[PDB]
């Protein structure tokens, strides 16, 4: 919120990951690294010294406390471990602080390589089968002049069929240029910096007017490969790798299960991996003994590949089960994968999840909580009521009420239940009207209570139906839903111009059958009347068909069933009168007068189902 | 009529099959071993094996919650081909659990069952195989029960090419690899082979190829081609057996299509017959062969514990097989014993995968009698061997006329797993190459009767007869009236009439699965509607109080003595007391014995009164927290007959199958209160006690050992109400038979939590309040809100007889409790045949429309549904049963009209109403103008509802997914971890779920705030949600958004995975980078 | 609707009939027996595999 | 025998995608340029299943195929730019040009629109079909201003005549609007394709980094994004959301 702004994003670089991770302290000193692998000590309970969950250089463990001891309270703000590294806090600082394996060798990233677009191959104009074997270096490439004497640049060959190449040096010093052939993976490091991006690209450029077909299509990227890259100026060498970064510790975290069964993690385990191919290595270094042991574990040393992604390019390492180890790589990367459902699609908490059964009974605008899930719901603003008027008193202790089950609450609970909007969701979400708000009832049960009107929207029928009580929970978030979510803020589906909203079929059918007719029942003949409430009088008198169409006053214009304004049995005669059956409806005129009689002609039951109408949308 | 002989023991014997054969058959096989020198051999003695009397039993077993088995135990042979050392003596190989009396293997703690499974049978086929343009291709293929796989094809061009393990190298040294004799091919193919003689581009060189090419040409690249190089290469395919078979079977079909002689008891592979390949492909090629069928059990087959229990034996011991060769030959082995040299324990563990963990198991579901039917029986290709689940993906699921008669189309999960789970034919049985059984009763050319033979066939295929379907109008002994009747030839039904065909129905139903059967009448009911419905039985519930349906399609009786909660006499007798807790040929003393000994036998010990002991179960936690406790049915001194069920459990009362009760059912929209989908019942459910679960399931509890400082349970501490402390017991334990109702307290957890870096106020406070006490703490057992239950039992121990405890751990606290609990609202209950019901409200026995005799009614309905849904003939029931209830009317009779073949249905009902209604004596539970229909005099005030509508009996039957255990929401609590977000996994504190799919409809009206929040200050922000928690009860203006952090530690991952981001303000000094870490 | 017959109320109507591939009708006559050529011959023309 | 490739349980949820991204409905590419009549049954004469198309103004017909399974059938009343010769909307980007190319007596936007709405509006009308074909609704709010965004981006090529590039698939409105400044401060306005996408080739390339990994792509998506500085900003609805800035769409998106 206003301190962030708008995140940009590069390539990486060591040096300038050498600007984080380390944190020089007042011993003076400078404490970034991490060397050699590791969890806790089995039987004390907390990490050493390097250490994969160091509680020195990392901080913390029992928050504010001194790995080297004699450090107990808090308020320090500064502590130092005199005597060790620890630097405390809260322990919260920990999550805080990165490290880095520091590669000896300057391995390369993954996420160019293999890449689906390759970028590192690209540029340098190395085929990624070509740099493919630089790694993996199963064939060095002639690096950089290095080929005075003949041989050729760009090139490539494996040892064995270099050895035989420089041999000569026996004697032979046709090695006036004295540069080695390419060596391994490193060379292509070699050539990402050193090499003039400027001078080349324009170089392209003029290229361009040249025929531009199928090779054009690199061209034309090299241009952008370059120009993407000419936006910074950066190195290109941050693709291969000098040193790692590596996540804090107590988000990989280990875990406890009592037993002996402590999961642990699985990222950890590729340091574990690859801290030590990297030590160990250099470890060999030193004794310098054969490359057999040494070149051959550079491999084994970007090899780190599989920590970044256990899956691209190598076989996968295997897993408690020859699992793809979920690469560091591989937390964010599915639906299923943290990133979007762990922000975009949190689980999150206060709301109910209770089955659907039919409860048809409440109204639409609001719907029905049960108490199963009545308290929860709103305890927030329920404890805080129930003291807040003094009933009683703090926490734990005032809500004594609740689990003491008396009624106060249940009551009180209500009285701060009506007027408090609450929205729910179908266990699909479907669409915007699919999560509608509606007012809360204070009912008991474990399943829902709602209004069938809309079922359709949510369309949650009632068969085993399962959905969830959300609710609000700013204030004004009450007003997403007080006038602007809330069942009564639709008529229709913001789909398409039509009210879907209606009484079910079942409803419908009570319409219908109200407006159809049995032979049978076709009594009343000349049971007219003023068409008020007489008629159904006239039907809690029964003696009539609920569809016995008697003709019934209303000037007021009346849908007839058929045409009503047309000459059908005329009897216009004099001192008025001009009197035409008109099917359903039947005045007579009157020259100096006007029409009266009107006469609507159809059922008492037809202007009943025709009367709660008005009324009912608003009278 | 005919008896349809126990599903249930395929497996049995074929499991029982195994060991009465395979223990050896393997092993012998493989029997002879020795130091790598060859000197000193010990064997597996192959013969005259050995096992002793595991005292364990299934409850004993289920006793210590451990796993059932038999201590398993072989001799070797001797020694050496040295000096011919003996030092035979038996040697303990693999002690392991095994079916059980319920069809489980009782292993640890439970009792799961094994699914079986399809697949690809052997063999060696090939597709037909087509293209971009049309023109075609021919291409071959191998596969033994177990292997690689031997592939063929055509380059458009009488080609071939061999790919095997490689999917590398358009490779084809046919013949130039093995069997390299001068022009063999014309001698083995002869027909065209390669246009008669061969192509271009192929040669056919072999002296350095046989052995030696395309095994290292292009293959396995780099050393030199040694020509043993590619030659004990290619034993290392094949010849070696232990690493291929066919599987003898494999031979059995695979020279039996391929047909050619190879009977030769060889489960490993020649020559020859691949030529037979390759020409039959190329014989297929020029159109002379047919395709192979590549779907069904054409290529598909089950398997079963058997040879699962059998394929990892041989492995498992194949690992062994290694270890020991150099265990045996690790240094000295003059004394050195078998009995030294045998680490049984890879065996027994492995195995103990195979039941315990090989994905196989489930945890035989036991929610109703018939579910362990089904799931006796269901099976999948789900397998180690299987497919994927989504990359098997259509004829797979499909159907396939085989299907008919062998399997049911009525099961079908509806998942993303679903069309994999072979119903099982009602009647299949299988063969030695599990090939399972569908009859194909012969009818000579028009007469039936079933007194010809076969009846019994059609294993897995057929017969090129065309051939008669189940029913038809059979007549009087048999002459098969239709004129001109259709029946199948293969996978199609021509038709024709007393000639051709011969068989036909053994019975008008082989192809259902245990539930599938239930539908009374389903020859009234759609196939598309017949399914879930179906399945809502295969897993009904139980209750407390059993009753046999009513009416009557009684298939099943029998089938529920399958299951086993009934019990059939072992044996024999009638009954002397008969006593609830102890019926008895047992030690009765008396006639139970008798019979108990009717024409006696011995090792059943007929030696004295007879003496059938065996204890009846009460109600016990089902692997489902399921329960059901029998009864003791049989009164005393009744004759019986051996093994006719005399037990009543759970759902019979007597050999059949307790599903629902039976209830008058008007349809009727009235006042709504249901109007899909929506039951309404009335208030006398709960006042008729029935409709009443009971359920008990775990809880326990255990305490650490801390090596933080070892901690107990308690007998108290503080705040303890003895109020809580009472029903307590003498450790802080729980007395059972003890009433317990919502945050009740098991029993008494004594923690660890030391205060060193006492909490800032915290010395003090202690110290100033004005007590001293201390942090020994308490997270003693508090059982769930809302159980009230009384307590019902409990297994309990500690260190002492060896607490057989999961280590790290002191002692077991497990314990539990039920309810007697009674149907509520949104209790899926519904009936057998396209069904699913929940319930609004329940109500006035009064109000509720009642009867012109005078009754009221017990079940609306709605009425749209069934015409809706498309089930019919649910009235049917209603009505049929209405009899039966009018003049106590049983039926038991198969589904499908087939009596004269049409509308007889009808004619029954109008029947055994009429003469019911007829002597019913009121004669107006019938109107002959209401054929069918009843008045409806019962508005809200007993009006006369108008049109006579139609009610009579159903069989409501409820389900499981009670509110109780599906209800659910929460305010908050533990986050995660990792997001240290709170986390649904359905429990207590579930996560409200949440659905982003919603965030993608939130935004439609945007607004922020409820998303600020809503998102925030229920997932990241601590300080946000915590901040929250006051605002409230702090009278504040709830704020403002956090700003997630959830956030930041994906954007940390990234950083760390190559990010940077100088997110910042930018109003500042040239913006900057604000610290947003 | 689409055309129908008459042996008495016709041939398919619905499913809506206001787009036809090349594969084969099947000959395995219908009556077991020497099938021949009586009325007919098989030309060969060759016109889809430029064989037969 | 020719049997059914037809339908009637046909043009459903798969009927539509096919498209939605625009891929290639039945593959065609008939030609345009304006005869169009009858023309014998294949172009000129026929013959024992020769195979031509149509012709009358002009100089020339345009000639490919006709098979049994697949027809024109219009005789004359042939109309380019539009009215697919043989009859078939197919990859549209080459009727799209088939369009504007003949809609090149118009400068390129006006009447390319009137390719443009045409195929757009076409579209809409074309998803509209199975939806009342299947008895349901669409809106143009629902389908047009979808089907609208799904082109916005031209195909440059030349696009150095604006010291830019060739085969630059930017959009148009925009970028030309300062091909407009290139047609207003000299030099040259460029000249390009306006050409349909498909939603994953205008998405996942509009979005980027923060707009990006999360939907059709990820891993090297986004993180690519920093091989080029490119920022992002937490304008998407969306891009806020990953955050929990309050988004636009919100009073305060416009009452600040």
């Amino acid at each position: 919120t206003n301190q962030f702004d708008y995140v940009k994003i590069g390539l990486a670089s060591p040096e300038r990951i050498r600007q984080w991770g380390e944190r020089t302290l007042p011993n003076g000193q400078v404490v970034g690294e991490v060397t050699k692998p590791e969890t806790i000590n089995y039987r004390t309970l907390k990490p050493e010294m390097d250490g994969l969950f160091c509680e020195r250089i990392f901080g913390p463990a029992k928050d504010w406390e001194c790995h080297c001891g004699k450090y107990k309270r808090v308020r320090h703000r500064g502590i130092v471990c005199e005597r060790c590294g620890v630097e405390v806090t809260e322990s919260r600082v920990r999550r805080h602080r990165m490290g880095y394996i520091k590669l000896a060798a300057p391995v390369a990233h993954v996420w160019y390589l293999k890449g689906i677009p390759s970028y590192i191959s690209i540029l340098l104009d190395m085929p990624l089968r070509d740099v493919e074997q630089i790694v993996y270096f199963n064939s060095y490439v002639v690096l950089s002049p290095g080929n005075a004497e003949t041989l050729t640049y760009k090139q490539l060959l494996s040892e064995d069929q270099w050895l035989e190449i420089e041999d000569q040096i026996y004697s032979e010093d046709s090695q006036l240029q004295g540069v080695e052939v390419g060596i391994g993976a490193e060379a292509l490091l070699r050539l990402l910096a050193d090499i003039n991006l400027e001078q080349e690209a324009e170089s392209l450029r003029e290229e361009i007017g040249s025929a531009k077909g199928q090779k054009r299509a690199k061209l034309i990227k090299r241009l952008r490969v370059i120009d993407n890259f000419i936006a910074t100026g950066s190195k290109p060498e941050w693709m291969v790798m000098t040193v790692i970064p590596v996540i804090p510790p107590d988000l990989r975290p280990m875990v406890q299960l009592d037993g002996g069964r402590f999961a642990t993690s699985d990222l950890n385990d590729l340091y574990r991996r690859v801290i030590n191919r990297n030590n160990r290595l250099a470890r060999l270094q030193e004794i310098l003994a054969p490359e057999i042991i040494v070149r051959n574990e550079k491999r084994m040393l970007q090899e780190v590949d599989a920590l970044i992604d256990n899956g691209r390019r190598g076989r996968t390492v295997v897993g408690a089960n020859n699992r793809p180890l979920k690469s560091l790589s591989d937390i964010i990367e599915g639906k299923q994968g943290r990133f979007r459902q762990n922000l975009l699609g949190k689980r999150v908490d206060y709301s109910g999840r209770s089955v659907i059964v039919v409860g048809p009974k409440l109204k639409i605008h609001q719907c029905g909580l049960p108490r199963e899930m009545a308290i929860e719901l709103f305890q927030p603003f329920v404890i805080n009521r129930l003291i807040r008027s003094g009933m009683v008193n703090n926490i734990k202790a005032a809500k004594k009420l609740i689990s003491r089950n008396d009624p106060s609450v249940w009551d009180v609970l209500e009285e701060v239940i009506e007027g408090h909007p609450v929205m729910l969701n179908r266990a699909p979400t479907l669409h915007r009207l699919g999560i509608q708000a509606f007012e809360p009832i204070l009912v008991e049960g474990r399943a829902i209570q709602l209004h069938p009107l809309v079922c359709p929207a949510f369309n949650a029928d009632f068969d085993g139906d399962q959905m969830a009580v959300h609710v609000p929970l700013s204030l004004e978030s009450q007003a997403e839903a007080r006038l602007l979510m809330l069942a009564s803020n639709n008529i229709l589906s913001p789909a398409t111009g039509r009210p879907i909203i209606t009484p079910s079929q079942d409803m419908v059918l009570g319409a219908y059958y109200l407006t159809a007719e049995n032979p049978g029942a076709t009594k009343g003949a000349g049971k007219y009347f003023a068409s008020l409430d007489d008629v159904i009088m006239a039907f809690q008198q029964e003696q009539i068909d609920l569809h016995a169409y008697v003709y019934v006053r209303f000037d007021g214009d009346v849908e007839s069933d058929q045409p009503d304004t047309e000459p059908v049995k005329v009897t216009t005669n004099e001192d008025g009168s001009r009197t035409v059956l008109y099917k359903y409806r039947r005045v007579r005129e009157d020259a100096q007068g006007n029409v009266i009689s009107q006469y609507i002609y159809t059922t008492p039951g037809r202007v009943i189902y025709n009367k709660a109408i008005q009324e009912a949308l608003a009278s | 009529a005919f008896l349809l002989p126990d599903l249930i023991e395929i497996q049995r014997s074929s499991f029982r099959w195994f060991l009465e054969e395979g223990l050896i058959e393997e092993l012998n096989s493989f029997s002879p071993i020795t130091d790598y020198t060859g000197k000193l051999e010990l064997h597996f003695l192959g013969h005259n094996y050995k096992l002793k009397e595991p005292k364990y039993s299934v409850e004993e077993a289920k006793r210590r919650d451990s796993t059932y088995a038999v201590q398993m135990y072989v001799p070797t042979r001797l020694l050496n081909k040295e000096t011919g050392d003996i030092k035979e003596q038996e040697v303990f190989i693999g002690d392991l659990p095994l079916m059980t009396d319920r069809g489980t293997f009782i292993i640890n703690g439970a009792e799961r069952v094994i699914v079986n499974q399809i697949v690809r049978s052997p063999g060696v086929y090939y597709k037909s195989e087509i293209d971009k343009n049309g023109r075609r291709t021919y291409s071959a293929s191998l596969i033994p029960n177990r292997g690689a796989w031997l592939k063929f094809e055509t380059d458009r061009n009488d080609l071939v090419w061999v790919r095997i393990d490689k999917t590398r190298k358009l490779s084809a040294q046919v013949l130039l690899k093995a069997l390299g004799l001068s022009d063999n091919e014309i001698f083995d193919a002869l027909r065209h082979p390669e246009y008669f003689q061969k192509t271009i581009e192929k040669e056919g060189q072999f002296s350095e190829e046989e052995a030696l090419m395309e095994l290292y040409r292009k293959l396995r690249p780099g050393e030199p081609p040694t020509v043993l190089g590619g030659q004990q290469l290619l034993d290392s395919r094949f010849f070696d057996p232990k690493r291929y078979d066919l599987g003898r079977v494999g031979r059995y079909k695979l020279n039996k299509k391929l047909r050619l002689s190879v009977p030769d008891t060889v489960r490993v592979l020649t020559s020859g017959d691949i030529l037979a390949a390759v020409d039959y492909l190329i014989n297929l090629e020029y159109d002379i062969g047919s395709i192979d069928d590549i779907d069904h059990l054409g290529n598909r087959r089950v398997r079963s514990v058997g040879e699962l229990l059998q394929n990892q034996v041989r492995v498992g011991l194949n690992r062994l097989e290694r270890i020991i060769r150099e265990r045996m030959t690790v240094s000295d082995a003059e004394v050195l014993t078998p009995a030294s040299l045998v680490n049984p324990k890879p065996l027994v563990a492995a195995i103990k995968e195979f039941f315990g963990s090989s994905q196989l198991s489930q945890f035989m579901d036991q929610t109703n009698p018939l579910a362990e039917l089904t799931h006796k029986r269901r099976l999948s290709a789900l397998g180690p061997g299987g497919l994927t689940r989504e990359r098997a993906g259509f004829a797979v699921r499909d159907i396939h006329p085989s299907h008919y008669g062998r399997i049911c189309p009525i099961e079908t999960p509806e998942g993303p797993n679903a069309g994999l789970i072979g119903s099982l034919a009602t009647h299949a049985r299988v063969n030695q190459y599990g090939f399972l059984e569908t009859p194909f009763r012969p009818v000579e050319n028009g007469r039936v009767r079933f007194d010809q033979p076969a009846a019994y066939m059609t294993a897995d295929e057929e017969d090129d007869l065309r051939v008669a379907p189940g029913d038809i109008p059979v007549d009087e002994n048999g002459y098969i009236i239709g004129p001109q009747v259709p029946v199948r030839y293969r996978q199609e039904f021509s038709t024709t009439t007393p000639e051709q065909v011969d068989y036909v129905a053994v019975s008008p139903v082989q192809i259902v699965s245990v539930a599938t059967s239930m539908i009374p009448f389903l020859e009234h009911d759609d196939a598309n509607r017949a399914l879930m419905g179906s399945n809502m039985q295969r897993q009904a519930v139980p209750l407390l109080k059993p009753e046999r349906p009513l009416v009557g399609t009684g298939l099943e009786a029998q089938g529920a003595r399958d299951s086993g909660m009934v019990i059939v006499s072992r044996t024999d007798g009638d009954v002397v007391y008969v006593d609830a807790t102890e019926i008895r040929v047992r030690v009765s003393g008396q006639l139970p014995t008798a019979s108990g000994k009717s024409t006696d036998n011995g090792q059943l010990t007929s030696q004295k009164g007879q003496e059938i002991r065996y204890t009846v179960s009460k109600y016990q936690r089902s692997n489902q927290d399921t329960c059901l406790n029998q009864k003791p049915l049989v009164r005393i001194g009744e004759r019986v007959v051996a093994g006719q069920v005399l037990a009543d459990g759970s759902s019979t009362e007597g050999g059949e199958l307790a599903l629902g009760q039976n209830i008058v059912v008007a349809y009727m929209p009235w006042e709504g209160y249901n109007y899909e989908d929506a039951i309404l019942i009335s208030e006398r459910l709960v006042q008729d006690d029935i409709y009443t679960s009971i359920h008990i399931e775990k809880y326990e509890i255990e305490a650490r050992q801390t090596k933080l400082g070892p901690e107990e349970i308690t007998r108290e501490i503080p705040n303890v109400g003895e109020d809580a402390l009472r029903q307590l017991d003498e450790q802080g334990i729980i007395r059972i038979g003890a009433w317990v109702e919502a945050g009740d307290i098991l029993v008494g957890k004594v923690t660890p939590k030391g205060e060193s870096d006492q909490p800032p106020e915290e010395k003090l406070l202690r110290a100033i309040f004005g007590e001293k006490a201390r942090d020994v703490r308490d997270n003693s057992l508090r059982v769930p809100n809302g159980e009230k239950g009384r307590v019902v039992d409990v297994r309990l121990f500690t260190r002492e007889q060896g607490d057989e405890l999961p280590p790290g751990a002191n002692m077991v606290v497990r314990v539990y409790v039920a309810q007697k609990r009674k149907i509520q609202v949104g209790d899926k209950m519904a009936g057998r045949h396209g069904n699913k019901g929940i319930i609004s409200r329940i109500l006035p026995i009064e109000d509720m429309p009642y009867l012109p005799d005078g009754s009221p009614v017990d079940i609306v309905l709605n009425p749209l549904g069934v015409p809706s849904r498309m089930n019919v003939g649910q009235v049917f029931e209603c009505l049929l049963g209405w009899a039966g209830h009018t003049l106590g009317v049983r039926f038991k009779i198969t589904p499908f009209d087939e009596m004269y073949g049409e509308e007889s249905s009808r004619r029954i009902v109008h029947g055994k109403l009429q003469e019911a209604r007829d002597e019913t004596g009121k004669d107006w539970v019938y109107n002959p103008d209401d054929p069918g229909k009843i008045m409806v005099y019962d508005g809200r005030t007993g009006e006369a509802f108008d049109r006579p509508v139609t009610i009579g009996v159903a069989y409501m039957l409820k389900l499981v997914h009670l509110v109780d255990d599906k209800i659910h929401a929460r305010s908050t609590g533990p986050y995660s971890l990792v997001t240290q977000q709170p986390l649904g996994g359905k429990a207590q504190q579930g996560g409200q779920r949440f659905g982003e799919m919603e965030v993608w409809a939130l935004e439609a009206f945007g607004a922020a705030y409820t998303l600020q929040e809503l998102l925030t200050v229920k997932s990241d922000d601590m300080q946000g949600r915590n901040e929250a928690l006051n605002a409230i009860v702090k009278g504040k203006a709830i704020p403002r958004p956090g700003t997630p952090e959830s956030f930041k530690v994906l954007m940390r991952e990234l950083q760390s995975l190559g990010l940077d981001i100088a997110v910042h303000k930018v109003e500042t000094q040239a913006d900057g980078s604000s610290l947003d870490v | 609707i689409v055309d129908g017959q008459q042996v008495k109320k016709g041939q398919l109507l619905a499913e809506v009939a206001l787009n036809t591939e090349k594969a084969v009708k099947d000959v395995a006559s219908d009556l077991a027996g020497e099938v021949k050529f009586a009325e007919v011959v098989p030309e060969q023309k060759t016109d889809r595999q430029g064989n037969t | 025998f020719e049997r059914a490739k037809t339908g009637d349980i046909i043009q459903g949820l798969p009927r539509i995608e096919e498209l939605l991204e625009a891929r290639k409905p039945k593959e065609a590419c008939i030609l345009a340029k304006r005869g169009g009549e009858v023309k014998v049954v294949y172009g000129d004469g026929d013959e024992a299943i020769a195979i031509k198309v149509i012709e009358s103004n002009g100089v020339v017909t345009d000639y490919p195929l006709g098979p049994g399974q697949n027809l024109a059938m219009p005789d004359g009343s042939v109309v380019p730019a539009g009215q697919p010769l043989s009859d078939g909307p197919s990859n549209p980007h080459e009727i799209l040009e088939v369009f504007f190319s003949l809609g090149s007596e118009d400068g390129v936007y006006a009447c390319a629109s009137h390719a443009l709405q045409k195929v757009q509006t076409f579209l809409v009308n074309e998803v509209q079909m199975v939806y009342q074909s299947q008895g349901i609704d669409i809106a143009d709010k629902h389908i047009e201003v979808i089907v609208r965004q799904m082109t916005n981006k031209v195909r440059i090529d030349d696009g150095g005549d604006t010291t830019m590039l060739p085969g630059e698939l930017v959009e148009l409105r925009q970028v030309e609007q300062v091909n407009e400044a290139m047609a207003i401060t000299g030099g040259a306005r460029a000249q390009y394709t306006p050409v349909l996408l498909g939603i994953t080739k205008a998405s996942l390339n509009t979005d980027s980094f923060i707009s990006a990994a999360s939907f059709q792509e990820t891993t090297r998506v986004l993180t690519e994004a920093a091989i080029e500085g490119k920022s992002d900003w937490l304008r998407g609805l969306k891009e806020n959301v990953i955050i929990g800035r309050l988004i636009p769409a919100g009073t305060g998106y416009n009452t600040y």
